């Protein structure tokens, strides 16, 4: 259940999140070309258990994170 | 929301 | 040059925009199903004149509209 | 970024 995605241009792998799960894509995106969907929750980030985070610790890993992001969802 |  | 558009359960249209220009577009939105399209400019909100605002100036028009959007871009 |  685990993808890897590639950030854009613009910093982004493609996906919007809330309360741990994801819920929306962005088109022509890493996320969009990966095959993440949404309703799912976050398990890990670069191999690191993020479940039970605050959505603001899931982004500093996510924000800080360099070009390759693999995610795990359950 | 923010994008990631 | 004006798209309608109507937020979704989430509370968005369905975009991203940097600089006062659409860049990215969310995958199953309202913005995808009415055409909006990555790199134009953002000229009016709800037909006020948004030219030359800040993105938070611009955020905040949107942030605080009712369901329905609507834009014009050059 | 955020999305609207
Ligand atoms: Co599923
Ligand atoms: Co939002
Ligand atoms: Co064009
Ligand atoms: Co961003």
């Amino acid at each position: 259940r685990t993808i890897t995605m590639h950030k854009d241009s613009t910093g982004h792998v493609g996906f919007i999140f809330k309360n741990g799960k994801i819920t929306s894509i962005v088109k022509d995106s890493s996320a969009a070309r990966n095959g993440l969907l949404t309703e799912h929750n976050i398990c890990e980030i670069n191999g690191q258990n993020v479940i039970g985070l605050k959505d603001s610790q899931i982004a500093d890993i996510l924000s800080t994170s360099g070009t390759v992001v693999t995610i795990t969802i359950m | 929301d923010s994008v990631f």
